[PDB]
């Protein structure tokens, strides 16, 4: 298969500024190239074909370059719908390959995150298992990092994490992360404790509950 | 080696001359179906109630075996095209879905 | 205009067979290829097979060679996909898109898909358990609150909070894949620390597979 391959996985545009996708094919396709775009909950939607022809009812800002092994998708000034993720794919030869996406995100300054922290219910606990939920609201960049420790122990493999689509109001994100113990574990300890990680932040932030507090 | 990009290359150059050689031909005087690409082949206007033919389409890979084949479509009474649309003398002489499948 | 609209979507054990449908209106079917191309959730898409307009030659990705037929009935202007042999790697929204000419090279419009979960897990409604507000918690006058939607299979459910009337500040996750095959997902609001003594917060969570909905109160604790 002719394999595609797009740069960057993300792009950080500010509002109104161009952004410039790259999209490589492993041999020559000629022009025989086309874009899309996928807003999250919605159907992909064809850009440019031929490499650089727009489809009906697309705006002149978006224009596509390039041909053999190289191409370019441009919007020279990006408006609100125009965050979102992007593919190429060749049709010069069956089988038809997508590239792996780049999502175009909104640009804005560090944002620290705000860190809570949500003990198990005693309805969770009663039925034998306990989960603990740290949160992570409305910060910048996507990249974070969250350790879970139960009286020093370092939890491994026993959470997993959840991310919100970039929020438009102020261009943040939010992560969920969710430590599940049972029960009997979970009343044989006293201090749970997640420990984030992020530019927005000088040194990690811990954010804990004692059991029984 | 026959390509995707080719044969799209070749039917987009099919569609291009039907575009001209519609453009360029004197719409006729009286009730009559209008002059057409259907995606498929480049119909010329057509008589009411008369049934109208096209060459198979070159792009076609297996064009030079149904060459002197034609496509058929019936141009209605009231000067509308009919839905039916029999392309059988333009199929591949070697057409066999079934054991395409297989 | 263009309508395509598809059906057979659901839950197929792993190793089983599962056949999607696609229904075209706004536009000659017979005039034009089509395809089918999945994603994945949290994935970028995968295209998965073409046909002709009169199904004269059938194309097909690597992933599905040999599993995989795609086909067609013009007279009922319907497309299909009849999957083989399918793993739990297949699970995917499945598009349904309308080739740009008749061979199968550009899907130039798109269906909203269906969903297909390849599993063997059961049917079950999820426990919703509440996330209350407290001190860890809050920050500034706000306090953030939720629910936890646990132990549910298939995919989706949906959660508004107050019956709909509190929809600014929600932040509805998109749920993780458990190693029991159940899903889990929470759902989080902020909300004024002041009137946590007043007004009450309710998620409501429908699960419409299990024919489970709940309606869950969440309050600060004693």
């Amino acid at each position: 298969e002719i394999v595609m391959t797009q740069s960057p996985a993300t792009l950080s545009v500010s509002p109104g500024e161009r952004a410039t996708l790259s999209c490589r094919a492993s041999q020559s396709v000629s022009s025989n190239l086309a874009w899309y775009q996928q807003k999250p909950g919605q159907a992909p939607r064809l850009l440019i074909y031929g490499a650089a022809t727009r489809a009906t009812g697309i705006p002149a800002r978006v224009s596509g370059s390039g041909s053999g092994t190289e191409f370019t998708l441009t919007i020279s000034s990006l408006q609100s719908e125009d965050f979102a993720v992007y593919y190429c794919q060749q049709y010069n030869n069956w089988p038809l390959t997508f590239g792996g996406g780049t999502k175009v995100e909104i640009k804005r300054t560090v944002a620290a995150p705000s860190v809570f922290i949500f003990p198990p219910s005693d309805e969770q606990l009663k039925s034998g298992t306990a989960s603990v939920v740290c949160l992570l609201n409305n910060f910048y960049p996507r990249e974070a990092k969250v350790q879970w420790k139960v009286d020093n122990a370092l939890q491994s493999g026993n959470s997993q994490e959840s991310v919100t689509e970039q929020d438009s109001k102020d261009s943040t994100y939010s992560l969920s992360s969710t430590l599940t113990l049972s029960k009997a574990d979970y009343e044989k300890h006293k201090v749970y404790a997640c420990e984030v990680t992020h530019q927005g932040l000088s040194s990690p932030v811990t954010k804990s509950f004692n059991r029984g507090e | 080696g026959q390509t995707a990009g080719e044969l799209y290359q070749r039917w987009e150059r099919y569609r291009r001359e039907c575009q001209e050689t519609l453009a360029a031909a004197e719409p006729p005087s009286g009730l009559a179906c209008n002059g057409s690409f259907d995606m498929y082949v480049c119909w010329d206007y057509a008589a009411p109630n008369a049934t109208a033919r096209a060459s198979c389409p070159w792009y076609l890979p297996w064009h030079h075996h149904v060459a002197a084949g034609f496509v058929l479509r019936q141009c209605g009474s009231d000067g509308q095209w009919g839905l039916w649309r029999d392309h059988t003398q333009c199929e591949n002489p070697e057409k066999n879905e079934a054991f395409l499948d297989q | 205009q263009v309508q395509l609209v598809e059906s057979g979507g659901g839950v197929v054990q792993p190793g089983r067979s599962l056949r999607l449908s696609c229904a075209a209106s706004g536009f000659t079917f017979s005039n034009y290829g089509m395809h089918w191309v999945r994603q994945a959730p949290g994935e970028g898409l995968e295209w998965v097979a073409a046909i002709w307009f009169d199904a004269s030659d059938k194309y097909y990705a690597d992933a599905v060679k040999g599993r995989f037929t795609i086909s067609r009935d013009n007279s009922k202007n319907t497309l299909y996909l009849q999957m083989n042999s399918l793993r739990a790697e297949d699970t995917a929204v499945y598009y349904c898109a309308r080739d740009q000419a008749i061979f199968g090279v550009v899907p130039d419009y798109w269906g909203q898909g269906t969903l297909v979960t390849v599993s063997s897990a059961s049917t079950k409604g999820p426990s919703v358990f509440p996330l209350a507000p407290s001190s860890k918690s809050t920050s500034g006058g706000t306090a953030a609150l939720g629910c936890l939607v646990k132990d549910y299979f298939p995919e989706p459910v949906t959660v508004s909070w107050n019956s709909g009337a509190l929809t600014s500040g929600v932040h509805t996750f998109p749920a993780v894949l458990q190693s029991s095959g159940l899903y889990s997902l929470s759902s989080v609001v902020t909300v004024p620390s002041s009137s946590l003594g007043t007004q009450t917060y309710i998620c409501n969570v429908n699960h419409k597979p299990s024919n489970t909905k709940v309606d869950k109160k969440v309050e600060p604790k004693s």
